[PDB]
């Protein structure tokens, strides 16, 4: 059977080590295998919404209660006022998110967009496979409103015991969603049909409607790789971005930290009002936390002075509620704000900050929507297999001094590839595969003494 | 006067845990304690009854094994640059 | 006369479809009318300095208080520095802040900057049009300071009922801002001055004292339209412009949410007062707020009892504010950061991020002071009655298969222009005004599967 | 001697004047000196590790003051629990930001990395010289943890004073740091071998490994100077980076803002405890804050009164640290997310915002550890010595007037360099040097009433 746990020291592992070169080349680090992989984040955007009936929460009703909570009504006020602030925030922040996320003009979306790429997100028609994966893996509990009230009945289950039902004695209320599952899912599918592309620039005036798949081209050449090996590597390219999908069909576990972060931000909200319902039954100095039980076996004289350490309980924890759930109200705004700039940074756009995303630069991002938020997802790039071979920082024509260029997003190498007779071949800066050097691949520029010199071949110039 | 602090390792999985004294050190520990900060350490004399302390730089341990790994999360981190790696199920 | 109130639902105008077609060509939605219009937003900026003489707040200069006041006194201690700390705080983010704003050199402004464009902004020789709406539309109240105590004293008007004046007898101070009117207007009109423009690379060097005009146009072709269609509708623009700054007239009222925003950084702060102020006249617990009142009419061994409810209740008081400004400090001096990027972004820069400013990409953004803040207003792009065509990813010749270019900051389309001969065309990417396919508007590229093929006449190359 | 404080107005220093031009020519002003200097910030990313042992922070082992604390038990239930919450945000907080900081592969470092460029803060083999002035100059309290209890035991020096001798009684417990100094030290010198450079596209991929100083000047070449300006001042700039540089030896100050927040991040956590501490001594309306005193000199039926007021006082203090210490927790957790994106946009990347870092534009910044989070170092761009020049905004062959350039990334100006005998000549964006204006530093573009015309020479086009 297992032992003791042991000892281990938290591993740090080495970077790969690129040893310094001086003089006019130096080694350069180039991967030659790539592949795909996914990160995800949530963003909580949403606090529950709350009022409380004071005059039920502090006293289920009971007139020596309501005498003397009649002396600290002001007290109430202001967590009613409070409360119609924080939920006045909310219904704006939501619907100005939702504002940015509606495009004027879209594609249709019908199944077999995607190409090659298996979209496992687009309307099941509706929602995604991500949001149903969401909601129905998240402990998130049965909403009310509808039908409601018969099933707190006696005209009803017996089994019926739902924290809603206890608003009818609580005083509390829960209040509806802002946009209804049917409208977010028409934002977001307003989303996927402006998918392909955000290149040809612009793109906030006018439309091309074209493949995925060539947005994802378009989005490779971006990071620096180049056209010939997209074309051959295309079908694989499908591949690996299906294989990185595909990740997400276990993601959403209780291992999975953004997952985790959705579930926390159900149960924050369950917690709130289970705090205000608990106390409801909490002595606050008090013989008892029921008003009935103090009327019934004591005298009036003492009665009324039980029932002042009760009303005061009730009021501090109304109190305390309030001042959390301003905080939260504005936290959650926030949290709006900052989804609103990455929708239009990532998602409807290719990221160039690093950082962000994807742990590799970036490539296409989805945003869906998740318990009390937006949920987010991000294709990364992850370059391996590095070789080592030695470049140049430019060349020049050997026999002509002010013949000089400079490679364009990439690298210029000594030629180790045999299908290469020049003695300098051109590289993406993404990816190792060795090219002749012609002028699609370079730029003319100031002659420098770190240029290298071809006194053979080299087109850019010819002559 | 002075105390002992106490903290307990443990592993939800492998049912089990270890413990360390902190800041106490090694030289003023060993497996029975007259202090006392609960009536039982029985679940750890279990293991801990054939061990001496081990002495780190996070604080003394009980049950903590000398194994010279390296690991990125023993989900139980001890800070610093000390981990309590769990033992692998049978 | 009016009904009752009617059932509608939420209204969501779906986008416009663009069907996707296969193959190696496109239909292309194109915006052929363009027009202007603002959004705005205020950033609060700044919390109102205060600080407290606690003795004096507690009870209104009573022996009994004092005797009783020294058992706590630690406590008002806490409050005094926690709020020195507070108010550096919020000096030392509204000098940071200006310190940004602040230009090294810069252009005069004389009356007729903006050439066609209205420039309401101008100083009016000063501040600007928008602070005189701001200011004088917002009810905020009368500073003190100057003469100030003769108006509250029996030597002055017998109306006078400044909550100011209140402060000689609350022992609350209200504290004047750091900067004056006059150099907060000195830091704006540095940033007129440095407009036109932010191009031509650096700008944070050297100054090139531009026309506002030729700033726009250049941000005009920044976004994808010609030249060609600048230069024709140069009259129109500058009109449209006005009329978008036009908008700014009636954007000073309570419908507009930024401004409300300004009329409740004011509010928040009066409540903040306001709150302390009533503080004076609770009981808390106590027979009386009046230390006069237990006095004159309790025997002393009552009294003290009275009073040290009224002074645990009035330093309780002064524990929340001191909490709650605390947190309004740092969510400013949050605030007054963005700002500080904000300025360096879109006012002194042309955005290309999106989700910001005017609701389509980025045209000239203005700052000005407003209440407890700064106001911005942004310049955004709405094209409309968008057109289809059928566009191509690229072109080559037809004759020589190596011979292909791509559009630069557009796309080419089928002609559908009389005036072009040439099967295709060229557009911008925000504007549709099909010009010949030449150099100008061309890039040499790989050769690509889906450039269209052209037989005839296409001068980028021409043989 | 020294007489009274004089009266004097806060000086708002008038930035340069420079004259608006009508017609198709401008006055430029452009720098003729330039050099460098710093700016510093500090991020605070940590909150000192916290739990409580509340059965012995509330009464120091006796057993009526349990009796009576059982009462309240939930309490502290509550208090440890958010802790833990609290503790755990800080951890994942820690180890989220390492992850960024770490590379893939990097450059080993030796000293004499930096060339001409003294980069004082290569590891000391370790460190930085950086991180010793930060940990040396702030007074930052001794850590406990090893050997420690000897050093508060009788079997030790009887001057040990440590407030963690202090925790033995007080039930509080300080935790160690997440990742000691020597993984830090390597997550940083991960990112020194990082460094040359950020250019040639991706990086995120490939690694070049090459010179500091060349990473500089491609830095100095992106701003707008030219290359022949770097060539002939590499030694200068050089020498100007090390003085910008040197200036460190005195920025750890108390003069120093950025070190000043340094000082406050320890402080405000030696405040945290302190007050804890404290309290333990303090009376909550009982006549002793010690139990044992209430039990020797009261009989039994007041001594429960004495120790509940204290009882409730202990929590009540419990209450208000957490409170604070949640707050603080996610206040801190923004400030590290904050700090990942600031190491992968200005330490791992070359600026473009302005706003940030230095102030003009951008130039290599670095990042240390410091006490309670991270410390960064800007280098910024200080150009001056202005002159005015008369500039164009483009140029056409005189002869022909669809033969029009405009400059690259520079203008063009009237020559008064008499080296040049062509009456145009072009200079950087960032730096006075005329050069002959040639196809390295111009566009072709489309024609502009506003070009000037050249009946002479103008090598793009010669013809
Ligand atoms: C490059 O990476 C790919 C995967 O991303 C490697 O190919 C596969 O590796 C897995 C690993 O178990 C094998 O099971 C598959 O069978 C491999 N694919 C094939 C077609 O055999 C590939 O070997 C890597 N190395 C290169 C290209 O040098
Ligand atoms: C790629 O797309 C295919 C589409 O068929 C996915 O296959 C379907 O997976 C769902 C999951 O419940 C099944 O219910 C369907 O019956 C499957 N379709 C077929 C034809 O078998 C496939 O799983 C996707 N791959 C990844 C990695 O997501
Ligand atoms: C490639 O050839 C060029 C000349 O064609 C070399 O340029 C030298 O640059 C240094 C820098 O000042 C001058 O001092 C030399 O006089 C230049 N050489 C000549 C012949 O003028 C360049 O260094 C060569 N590249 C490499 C990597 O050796
Ligand atoms: C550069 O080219 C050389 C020569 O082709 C490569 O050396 C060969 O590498 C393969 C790898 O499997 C070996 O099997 C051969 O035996 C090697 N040839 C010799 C003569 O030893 C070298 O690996 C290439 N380098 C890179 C980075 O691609
Ligand atoms: C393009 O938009 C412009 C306005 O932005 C339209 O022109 C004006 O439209 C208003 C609408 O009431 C009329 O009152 C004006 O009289 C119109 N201007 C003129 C000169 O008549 C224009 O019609 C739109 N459509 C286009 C260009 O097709
Ligand atoms: C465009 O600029 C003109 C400048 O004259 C504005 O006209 C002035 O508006 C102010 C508003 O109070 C009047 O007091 C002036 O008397 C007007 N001047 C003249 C000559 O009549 C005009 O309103 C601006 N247009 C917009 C849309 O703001
Ligand atoms: C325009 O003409 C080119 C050839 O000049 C076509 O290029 C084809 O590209 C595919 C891609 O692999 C090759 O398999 C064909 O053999 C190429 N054709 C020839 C003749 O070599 C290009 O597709 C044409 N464009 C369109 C839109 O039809
Ligand atoms: C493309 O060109 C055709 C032919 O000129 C345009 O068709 C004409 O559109 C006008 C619009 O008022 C009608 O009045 C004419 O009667 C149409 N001509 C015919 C023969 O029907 C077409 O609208 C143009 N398309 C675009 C997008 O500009
Ligand atoms: C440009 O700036 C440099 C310094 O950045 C000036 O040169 C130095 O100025 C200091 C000021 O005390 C003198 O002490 C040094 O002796 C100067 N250097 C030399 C070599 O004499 C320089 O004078 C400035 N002006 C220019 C270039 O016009
Ligand atoms: C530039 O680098 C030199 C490296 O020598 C620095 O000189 C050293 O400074 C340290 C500071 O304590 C001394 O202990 C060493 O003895 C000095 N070295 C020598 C050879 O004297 C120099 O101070 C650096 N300049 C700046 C501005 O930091
Ligand atoms: C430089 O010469 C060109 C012509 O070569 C001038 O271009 C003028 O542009 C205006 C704008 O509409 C036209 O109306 C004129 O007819 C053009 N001139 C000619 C001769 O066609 C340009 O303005 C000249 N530049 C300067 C600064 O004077
Ligand atoms: C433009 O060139 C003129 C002529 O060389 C410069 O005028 C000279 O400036 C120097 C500055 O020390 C004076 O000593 C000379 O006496 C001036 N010459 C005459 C004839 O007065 C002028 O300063 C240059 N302008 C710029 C901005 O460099
Ligand atoms: C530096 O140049 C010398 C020249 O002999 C060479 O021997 C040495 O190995 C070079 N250093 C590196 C890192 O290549
Ligand atoms: C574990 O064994 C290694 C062997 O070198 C020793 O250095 C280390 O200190 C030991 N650690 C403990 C806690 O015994
Ligand atoms: C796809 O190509 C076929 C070819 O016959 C065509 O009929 C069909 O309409 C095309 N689809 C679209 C969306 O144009
Ligand atoms: C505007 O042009 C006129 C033409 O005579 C000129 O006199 C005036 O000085 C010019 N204005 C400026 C600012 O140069």
């Amino acid at each position: 059977v297992p032992g003791e746990m042991r000892l281990a020291s938290i591993a740090f592992n080495h970077p790969i080590q690129v040893d310094q070169l001086n003089s006019s080349y130096f080694k350069l680090s180039i991967p030659t295998n790539f592949s795909f992989g996914v990160t995800q984040e949530y963003i909580q955007t949403t606090i529950q919404k709350v009022t409380v009936d004071c005059k039920q929460y502090v006293c289920n009703g009971f007139q020596k209660c309501e005498q003397l909570l009649r002396e600290y009504g002001q007290f109430c006020s202001k967590i009613n006022q409070a409360l119609h602030g924080a939920n006045l925030r909310q219904d704006d922040s939501v619907r100005n998110l939702f504002a940015s996320v509606k495009s004027s003009q879209s594609s249709p979306i019908i199944p077999g967009f995607g190409g090659d790429f298996n979209l496992t997100l687009l309307e099941p028609v509706a929602r995604s496979a991500i949001e149903d994966l969401l909601f129905d893996k998240v402990t998130i509990a049965d909403p009310g409103y509808m039908q409601g009230y018969d099933d707190c009945m006696q005209q009803g289950p017996a089994s019926a015991r739902d924290l809603i039902c206890a608003q009818y004695v609580a005083g509390y209320k829960v209040l509806p969603p802002l946009m209804d599952v049917n409208m977010e899912a028409a934002y977001t599918s307003s989303l996927l049909g402006s998918i392909a592309g955000v290149g040809w620039t612009a793109g906030l005036s006018s439309f091309a409607a074209i493949p995925f798949a060539q947005s994802i081209f378009y989005r490779l050449n971006g990071v620096g790789i180049t056209q010939q090996v997209l074309s051959e590597n295309q079908k694989l390219i499908a591949n690996k971005f299906n294989q990185a999908l595909g990740a997400m069909q276990t993601g959403f576990t209780t291992t999975n930290e953004a997952f985790h972060k959705v579930q926390d931000a159900v149960n924050n909200n369950a917690q709130a009002l289970s705090k205000l319902a608990s106390e409801l039954s909490n002595t606050f100095g008090a013989i008892s936390a029921s008003i009935g039980d103090i009327i019934q076996r004591l005298d009036v004289l003492e009665q009324d002075a039980q029932i002042d350490r009760l009303i005061n309980g009730r009021l501090t924890t109304l109190n305390a509620f309030v001042a959390q759930q301003l905080v939260r109200s504005e936290s959650a705004a926030l949290s709006a704000q900052l989804a609103k700039d990455k929708v239009n940074e990532c998602v409807k756009a290719q990221s160039k900050r690093s950082g962000f995303c994807g742990q590799g630069t970036h490539i296409v991002s989805f945003v869906v929507n998740a318990p009390n938020g937006l949920y987010f997802m991000h294709v990364g790039y992850y370059p391996s297999n590095h070789i080592e071979v030695v470049s140049a920082y430019g060349l020049c024509d050997a026999a002509n001094p002010t013949n000089c260029i400079a490679p364009v997003n990439g690298y210029f190498i000594k030629t180790n590839n045999t299908r290469i007779v020049d003695e300098w071949s051109y590289t993406g800066s993404s990816f190792y595969a060795p090219e002749p050097i012609t002028s699609l691949n370079t730029k003319y520029v100031a002659p420098q003494v770190t240029y290298q010199n071809i006194s053979t071949n080299l087109p850019p110039p010819l002559l | 006067c002075v105390s002992v602090p106490v903290s307990v390792i443990y592993d939800k999985e492998t049912k089990t845990h270890a413990t360390l004294f902190g800041s106490v050190a090694c030289e003023h520990i060993s497996s029975t304690m007259s202090q006392y900060s609960r009536s039982t350490r029985s679940m750890l004399k279990r293991r801990d009854s054939t061990y001496g302390p081990l002495q780190t730089p996070v604080g003394c341990v009980l049950g903590l094994v000398n194994s010279s790994l390296f690991v990125e999360d023993c989900k139980l981190p001890l800070g610093q640059s000390l981990c309590a790696l769990p033992d692998t199920p049978s």
